[PDB]
């Protein structure tokens, strides 16, 4: 009867006919957030308890969950639907059944994807329009009002991978359309906010160079070089180094080819996430030593030594809560939870979080896995 | 387990 909408890209929002509806106390809001994050999938009661109270649930935690569900159903009933259908009780747990496009993140995902296919086809004006639409879905810090809940941290961090990618693809499209000069200012702002993001620097350096500002381009490379050296102790990657070498030689750039090539790569990623049926493929962690396969079943897959983890690794050197893999709807990103021994992807220690690629080697202490995005063909 | 993590 009335429009139901939800928001994760900023403070948690539930809106009915465009009017925000306050969704309860922080614990109740965390229930809603968990359900929206896992929209159209069941969330177990045990998972809800861990998210709300991590280490110290009260003795009546389950009664509280039942109350939160009842409360949330009353709120949902204001949209004139059957709350028991929309927020249904699984014997597994609870499931919020909502269309993807009724969630701000769902719209972000859809627009980004449309922008990818457009750029891959050389339709850069349209790609830029879709990317503008995606970025408009962001209101503020992810689940800003629930920042004191631990589950928010890896999820919010993962979604920055996606936002940065969208900013970069937007810059590429604009540059491909001949508007390099008009994106310099935003890129300057973005490289300050995200100083270690080489793809953003790549686009800024490109934009200077194609705006007849060669010396500024070279100066920007020197700046990121110093930043990466001093702050992180690393050299710039091959993409930055190759760009620098072209500019030093006053060689031409092909911004249209670049934007097409990036998009084509992303289409490959989109393909491996999708089955012939159109449903998302289930990503797996395969243990190399044992052959045991661990499906990623929720938005967040928690890994550690403690029994409450989704993937439990018994070794003494593994942290109680060691890592989390987050499915953003666009990428899988692994997060190191300030573990004693760290997380190693493709045989190097990760700094905070990295986006996972299909077939990546993942090491947690002595445990070694293959991360597979593409659907399995044997079992 | 809730046992202190061993160091590498």
């Amino acid at each position: 009867e009335k429009r139901l909408d939800f928001g994760l890209l900023g403070p948690l929002q539930m809106t009915i006919d465009g009017t925000p509806v306050p969704s309860g106390t922080p614990k109740q809001r965390a229930v809603l957030a968990m359900l929206v994050i896992n929209r159209n999938r069941p969330v177990g009661v045990d998972a809800l308890i861990t998210a709300l109270w991590e280490e110290w649930p009260p003795s009546g935690a389950r009664a509280s969950i039942h109350s939160y569900v009842s409360n949330l159903r009353k709120l949902l009933g204001g949209a004139g639907i059957d709350p028991r259908v929309v927020l249904a009780a699984a014997p597994p747990g609870y499931r919020l059944s909502i269309p993807d496009n009724t969630c701000d993140l769902g719209r972000f995902v859809a627009e980004k994807t449309a922008g990818v296919h457009a750029a891959a086809a050389g339709r850069f004006e349209q790609a830029s329009r879709h990317l503008s639409a995606a970025l408009r879905e962001w209101r503020g810090p992810v689940l800003d009002d629930l920042r004191d809940f631990q589950f928010v941290e890896p999820f919010a961090t993962a979604l920055v991978e996606d936002k940065v990618l969208a900013h970069t693809a937007k810059a590429e499209a604009e540059i491909a359309c001949g508007r390099a000069s008009a994106v310099i200012a935003e890129l300057e702002a973005l490289t300050f906010e995200h100083p270690y993001r080489e793809p953003l620097w790549t686009q800024l350096i490109t934009a200077y160079y194609l705006s007849d500002r060669q010396s500024d381009a070279l100066g920007a490379y020197r700046r990121v070089k110093t930043t990466l050296a001093d702050d992180l102790g690393i050299d710039p990657g091959p993409t930055l180094r190759a760009l620098n070498e072209r500019i030093l030689r006053q060689q031409p750039l092909d911004a249209k080819k670049s934007a097409k090539t990036t998009a084509a790569g992303t289409v490959t990623v989109l393909d491996q996430r999708t089955m012939a049926s159109g449903q998302q493929a289930v990503a797996y962690l395969h243990d190399i030593a044992s052959g045991r396969g661990y499906p990623l079943q929720a938005a967040a897959t928690r890994i550690g030594r403690l029994h409450d983890n989704d993937i439990v690794l018994d070794s003494a050197n593994v942290s109680r809560h060691h890592a989390v893999i987050v499915d953003t709807g666009t990428n899988y990103v692994i997060n190191d939870l300030r573990s004693s021994n760290g997380v190693h992807v493709q045989h190097e220690r990760i700094r905070s979080a990295v986006t996972l690629n299909d077939g990546d080697h993942i090491r947690i202490c002595d445990h070694e896995f293959t991360f597979q995005i593409s659907a399995g063909t044997h079992g | 387990s809730l046992e202190v993590t061993e160091a590498d």
